[PDB]
């Protein structure tokens, strides 16, 4: 029997890099952000950095106040930032990653301030993740090459691994880098999710949350009638995950943003609510 | 050490998962 | 003022090619479907065809019965059936391109050939916005001024220019529901489509309320505020309405008896007995 919460993790100060995704519009968009908003308050002497690929420009969006190619600290915090941007496989998403790491260090060399932990929004089209295999099944066939041979293509690969090795050895440390998802209470919600989880192990990615969203909780008909379908599905995640952080979430009214409604949302992210005490909260971002 | 329990707890649902057989708990899920 | 419904479409003769999508999980995807239902019924004489790219399998899962690499006649149906260089709009067209090849394959190599096709644009939006591209293709071309591609390109694109740029075989509903991030994202989404000279006249709005439990009404009048948004904003379009029942909702059984309201936009007074029939 674990914990409901990320509090656990909200206060990491190893973990210099978190995946955050969720195939489907379950909304993890938000929980990129109430993640990324819990850290810099009981960490403020870490500056954070949050961005997004989702083309959409769904931060901002979500926060009601633009970012861009550039780290942006949020307004209204001084340490919480925010910043929008061969056929064969893993390739282009490493690279697409990759650059990124480059266009990162300028943004905070040239900054001067430096960044302490990372927050990702995986596409809403998933995660280029893909690559971490990468440089296995390129061990076999490297081999190959090499009893025939026995010089591009030999150092492109040897890059790779290498690169991936080093993020790959602090990546597949369970301690800078672990992955939260977030999913809700329906049929396609779960298999999908649960999917997800697959290929993470299959990248050998440590990974211990889970983010349950727009639950209900009817203690009108068609509610309490839908509230059952969460329900029916809540169980079968709790029985499948004892050792998992499956954080249940309440369902809040209507758009949810502005700095403001965001944070005192996000406090749930570790006294996970609780509808009969924390109820009086909620209604307050629904207006 | 509360953290490393979580280690043992993750590595626990590895073995699950290695040993639980995901395309049998697939199977009955679905 | 105009109608709220797509039975107007529903009935086209002339459409071989729908794109459906709606940046989000606001859910299309059975829009994809609730679609390429009321077409076949009204049109059996019509063998039509609706696939998706979206990695997930969602269709099959949304349909409670699997499908594949190849055409598949739905089950409960006889006529409509399923199928699960670093420049831009590259990759995109490409992309579908092998489609066409890969599906006349399947009409061809069927026998039996399809009439009308409806899209389920990937989660990740839309691959189609190389048209967009190819008209830059041509005049760096001639700043530049090989032959072959190029003109294979045009070709291709024509013949996907031309067909899908006729307001008559081709056309573009989304999907997308009643909230901030919606609407200015899908809304975006419309831009990028008259960027891509594309005739697109419907808009589906979903998981609507009709609170008529507290934070229900209250959640209500979020969905309500946004709902005018769209209608002032859309005097000439087909803003349709669509109301929301509860959960998991699949089955060609559940599916088929939704559908009936993306022609008879569903009133919650009148046709409310219909609904919490899905909500079991
Ligand atoms: N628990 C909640 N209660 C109310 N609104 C929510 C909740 N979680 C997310 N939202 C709203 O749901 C929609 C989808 O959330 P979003 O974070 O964009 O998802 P994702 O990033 O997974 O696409 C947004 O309009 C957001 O404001
Ligand atoms: N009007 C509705 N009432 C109830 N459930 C719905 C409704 N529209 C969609 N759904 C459900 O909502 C979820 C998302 O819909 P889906 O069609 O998958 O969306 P998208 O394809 O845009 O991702 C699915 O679980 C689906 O069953
Ligand atoms: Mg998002
Ligand atoms: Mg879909
Ligand atoms: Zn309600």
């Amino acid at each position: 029997t674990v914990e409901p919460n990320l509090h656990s993790l909200i206060t990491s100060t190893t973990h210099k890099w978190i995946f955050v995704g969720g195939k489907g519009g379950v909304g993890k968009t938000t929980s990129s952000c109430s993640i990324a908003i819990q850290m810099a308050l009981s960490q403020p002497n870490k500056q954070f950095l949050l961005i997004s690929t989702d083309p959409a420009h769904n931060l901002s969006d979500a926060f009601g106040e633009k970012f861009g190619k550039d780290a942006r600290k949020v307004t209204g915090m001084n340490n919480l930032s925010c910043m929008e941007i061969g056929s064969i496989p893993g390739i282009d998403e490493a690279l697409s990653f990759m650059e990124v790491m480059k266009h990162i260090k300028r943004q905070e060399q040239g900054e001067g301030e430096t960044f302490d932990t990372v927050i990702f929004d995986t596409a809403p089209t998933g995660h280029t993740l893909r690559f971490l295999q990468l440089p296995n099944t390129l061990s076999k066939l490297l081999e190959k090459f090499g009893e025939i041979t026995n010089v591009d293509i030999s150092g492109k690969l040897n890059e790779l691994k290498a690169n991936v090795e080093t993020i790959r050895q602090q990546f597949t440390d369970p301690d800078l880098t672990t992955f939260v998802c977030v999913c809700i209470s329906e049929f396609l919600s779960l298999y999908e999710t649960e999917r997800l989880i697959q290929e993470l192990i299959s990248y050998d990615m440590d990974v211990n949350s889970i983010i349950v969203n727009q639950l209900l909780f009817a203690e009108c008909k068609r509610c309490q009638a839908r509230w059952k379908m969460q329900k029916k599905y809540l169980d079968q995640i709790d029985e499948l995950y004892e050792d998992f952080h499956v954080v249940k979430m309440p369902l809040c009214a209507g758009e949810i943003r502005g700095l403001n409604n965001l944070t005192k949302f996000s406090q749930f992210l570790n006294k996970e609510y609780n509808p009969i005490t924390d109820g009086k909260v909620i209604y307050e971002l629904e207006d | 050490t509360e953290a490393e329990k979580r280690r043992l707890l993750r590595e626990r649902r590895q073995k699950k998962f290695s040993n639980g057989g995901a395309s049998s708990r697939l199977n009955k899920i679905t």
